[PDB]
């Protein structure tokens, strides 16, 4: 089937947090701190 | 006019598609105008501190202790002074409290282990040319750009001719496509650009995936060429990030990746080992004709060499 593909392609090739511009999410200080 | 061709990027997330692309626009383009290349100052500073943030989070994830106590501090500082801090914005202090932690010996020993957690591979890059990003002058370099990650919107297409040919590029870069999308691109493709990172082999696999990017690469490959729908498109093979797999291999041996390996732990020896797991995944040793071709997507000259012999091969089959 091509959905499957399609599916798989998705999931494989799909995307995080170090992209873009900062943002005020990835500033939050580690536990350890 | 003469002929167009059709090319399309596939590959797991962070084999370097979008890197190529951005390769074509500089060597078959005008590349980056001074003015474009002020606009990524921003993204720049950005990855940058991104990195070392990633790095600083493994520290406390695995447990690693600073080589010098002194720069517990500095963590904090980082994401105060990163807190603070904006865009087109990098001061002295900001540059100075990342350049000492990225000079810490416990910093460093995490940044080796980098294959036990998610890091990109541009932090090295600009995390060591930090004293000149941190100048006040500071233009990014065309190369800069080209190391640059931002937030892929969609899908992107990029226009340019070479020798006699009019090319047209197309990749989808992690946003989820519908499958009407995805049609419209293996429509009329000349040829698919599948795009593998080498130093993938090595890395400790997600808590949410059942294998590990390689073989999750293997795995899409093979439905690719193996897809009868596929027949008439012709497959070409990139093994990308043929230079930090070398590193690699010096202290991960190929067999984490694949057990049943009996070779010595080489650049050469292993890397043809690679090409023959992707390769045998072909089962049409008649009719399909893999093309591989063992790049490195953020060295010029190398993409350079590498499209041109590309090229060739579509006027060829003629
Ligand atoms: N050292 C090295 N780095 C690479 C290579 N190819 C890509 N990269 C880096 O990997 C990062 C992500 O690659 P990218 O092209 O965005 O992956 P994709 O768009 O998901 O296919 C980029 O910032 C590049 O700097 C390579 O051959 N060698």
């Amino acid at each position: 089937d091509i959905e499957g593909l399609v599916e798989l392609l998705n999931r494989v090739q799909s995307s995080h947090d170090q992209r873009g511009l900062l943002r005020k999410e990835d500033l939050v200080l580690p536990e350890f701190l | 006019g003469a002929r167009e061709v059709k090319l399309l990027l596939l590959g797991a997330r962070e084999s370097g598609k979008s890197t190529i692309v951005k390769q074509m626009k500089i060597i078959h383009e005008a590349g980056y105008s001074e003015e474009e290349c002020k606009q990524y100052k921003a993204v720049v500073y950005s990855n940058t501190i991104q990195s070392i943030i990633a790095i600083i989070r493994a520290m406390g994830r695995l447990k690693i202790d600073f080589g010098d106590s002194a720069r517990a501090d500095d963590a904090r500082q980082l994401f105060v002074l990163a807190g603070a801090a904006e865009e087109g914005f990098m001061t002295a202090e900001l540059a100075g409290v990342i350049k000492r932690l990225w000079k810490d010996s416990g910093v460093q020993a995490c940044f080796n282990r980098s294959r036990e957690y998610q890091l990109n591979d541009s932090a090295a890059y600009y995390l060591n040319d930090l004293d000149r990003i941190a100048q006040p002058n500071y233009i990014p370099t065309q190369q800069d750009v080209l190391r640059t990650r931002v937030k892929t919107t969609g899908i992107v297409e990029t226009h340019f001719t070479f020798k006699d040919l009019h090319f047209k590029m197309f990749d989808v870069g992690g946003q989820r496509s519908e499958r009407k999308k995805w049609i419209h691109c293996f429509e009329g493709v000349t040829a698919i650009i599948f795009c593998v990172a080498l130093s993938d082999y090595d890395l400790v696999l997600a808590e949410d995936e059942e294998m590990n990017r390689m073989h999750e690469s293997m795995k899409l490959f093979d439905s690719i060429c193996n897809n009868k729908w596929f027949t008439d498109t012709s497959i070409i093979l990139f093994l990308n990030k043929k230079d930090l797999f070398e590193e690699k291999i010096k202290k991960s041996p190929l067999t984490i990746c694949y057990p049943e390996y009996a070779g010595s732990n080489t650049y050469e020896e292993a890397a043809a080992y690679i090409q023959c797991q992707f390769e045998d995944l072909n089962k049409r040793k008649d009719t399909k004709e893999i093309y591989t071709h063992f790049t490195c997507a953020t060295d010029t000259k190398n993409v350079q060499f590498v499209f041109d012999a590309v090229t060739d091969v579509i006027i060829k089959n003629n």
